[PDB]
């Protein structure tokens, strides 16, 4: 009964470690900051599973199961746990999820602030790729920074009436929207470069990083066209006055 | 319910740990009166076609129940016999319509995410390929990814 | 392995049948070397989920094949008792550690559409009543409508 209980405890620890590592906080989970937080949480869960496996009580249970012939149960618990893999993921996220570039890109409604936030996200992604963090994770961080910059630019334009402004005010709001889109594009370029560098340094696992980019070019085109339309309306009014 | 009762006896002894026959906790699940009521409902009742069985071992105490409804837990599995066909007659076995199966026995978050990702979507995808389904697959994958993100 | 084959005979080869216990066609299907290998693959590996055993009647002979692969054959009344737990064996929590799926002897496209309309959408309905699930429900309804339109 003690050997069966030890094997069941080892299997339960393996299942718990699998549940801790199952919530994959990859770049597809939220923005760049959200993906960094998900990676940190997954690394913390893997570290917790490894600690529960390597604690004195769990070690005594594993020894009792091994003495009870539960070698298969011990092997299954060790394979399903992945405490070392979770610790490696946490260590990689240590040099990758520390910064907050996506938050800076989202908060920077101006083009310069969006570009600075995207550059910060890309630099954090490049540092992660240099560390144990993946080049794909760095590309996801850069893409989240660019998307946050684009969303912040769209929100600023909607609040301040970039499209709904007149000649001068609409031209200014469209210039701000174009600057935000360009900052998101620059942050995406930096994140893609960092992901490519991380993939080059980790070619055994990472082939390359994502293009990151951003998601607004259409907004910048609409703002430039609105400024041009204001200029054309001013020219038409001047011609009519002449 | 002879196949339903044998599902909780021998088919229940074939999805857990080591390999062999019915364990003590599976016998405790089969000995529950609610298990007999659920088997009778699965054999006769066409509206009520859901049965449950569970054989737990937690610190070790063996504490689990057999019900007629879907249930789940952490490091423990409770059955949810989903039946496509409503009724069962008396001729030859019926443990496939209201088959004894459920989610996994691990923590329900990862199991539910993997299920929504590749168990309901794959059936629709294979059905459409043999004969929409891609939209349902995309929605199920989005739901699984959202559940994983919410748990993370 | 052998326990998985016994579970297959007791449960999976029971779809078009009525009520009772394992038939000879189930034993002949599950006793195959490929059947034993697929049962062991479901028993050890977690990726190998589905195990199908059929009690077929083709033109009405009791002869079929049991394998991990699930396909619509000549009256193939199989039942893909898929596996969601890491292993499929005896000692741990009972066969509530599995995955639930039913199949019919005829073409299973309409059966899968009806299952999605009546138990997969109802599963999300029960989850919502307990609480991207609406997206899953709407896309499952769209998939069922597309399957009905394609089959008709």
């Amino acid at each position: 009964t003690f050997l069966n209980q030890l094997q069941s405890g080892v299997n339960r620890w393996i299942r718990e470690i699998q549940k801790v590592t199952k919530l994959d906080r990859d770049p597809a989970s939220g923005t760049a900051l959200q993906e960094i937080s998900f990676w940190l949480n997954l690394e913390r869960a893997l570290y917790r599973i490894q600690e529960k496996r390597e604690s004195p009580e769990v070690l005594l249970t594993l020894d009792i199961l091994k003495h009870g012939k539960r070698f298969h149960a011990t092997v299954s618990f060790d394979t399903d746990t992945g405490l070392k893999q979770a610790l490696e993921t946490v260590n990689d996220y240590n040099p990758l999820m520390k910064d907050f570039p996506l938050n800076d890109l989202l908060s920077a409604t101006e083009l310069d602030k969006i570009r600075q936030a995207l550059v910060a996200i890309f630099t954090h992604l490049r540092k992660i790729r240099n560390t144990k963090y993946p080049i794909q994770r760095a590309l996801r961080l850069v893409e989240a920074i660019s998307r946050d910059l684009s969303s912040q630019l769209l929100k600023v334009l909607g609040t301040r009436k970039l499209m709904h402004v007149a000649y001068e005010e609409f031209e200014k709001v469209m210039v701000a929207c174009f600057e935000v889109f360009q900052t998101w594009d620059d942050e995406y370029e930096k994140l893609q470069v960092l992901l490519r560098d991380i993939v080059k340094r980790k070619r055994e696992e990472n082939l390359k990083m994502v293009w990151r980019i951003n998601p607004h070019r259409k907004l910048q085109a609409r703002l430039d066209q609105m400024r041009k339309f204001r200029r054309q309306h001013e020219q038409l009014r001047a011609v009519i006055v002449r | 319910v002879s196949v339903l009762q044998k599902h909780l006896r021998k088919l229940v002894p074939l999805l857990l740990e080591d390999g062999g026959e019915a364990p003590a906790a599976l016998e405790a699940a089969l000995e529950e009166k609610s298990a007999l009521e659920q088997m009778r409902k699965f054999l006769s009742d066409p509206q009520v076609h859901t049965v449950l069985v569970e054989r737990s071992t937690l610190k070790e105490f063996i504490s689990y129940n057999i019900n007629i409804d879907i249930h789940y837990g952490v490091k423990s599995n409770s059955l949810a016999f989903i039946k496509r066909t409503p009724v069962i007659d008396a001729d030859k076995p019926v443990s496939s319509q209201l088959r004894v199966l459920t989610l996994s026995e691990d923590s329900p978050y990862e199991t539910l995410h993997s299920f929504i990702s590749n168990a309901v979507a794959p059936f629709f995808k294979s059905y459409i390929r043999e004969s929409m389904a891609p939209s349902v697959e995309k929605k199920i994958a989005e739901l699984e990814m959202g559940l994983l993100h919410l748990q993370q």
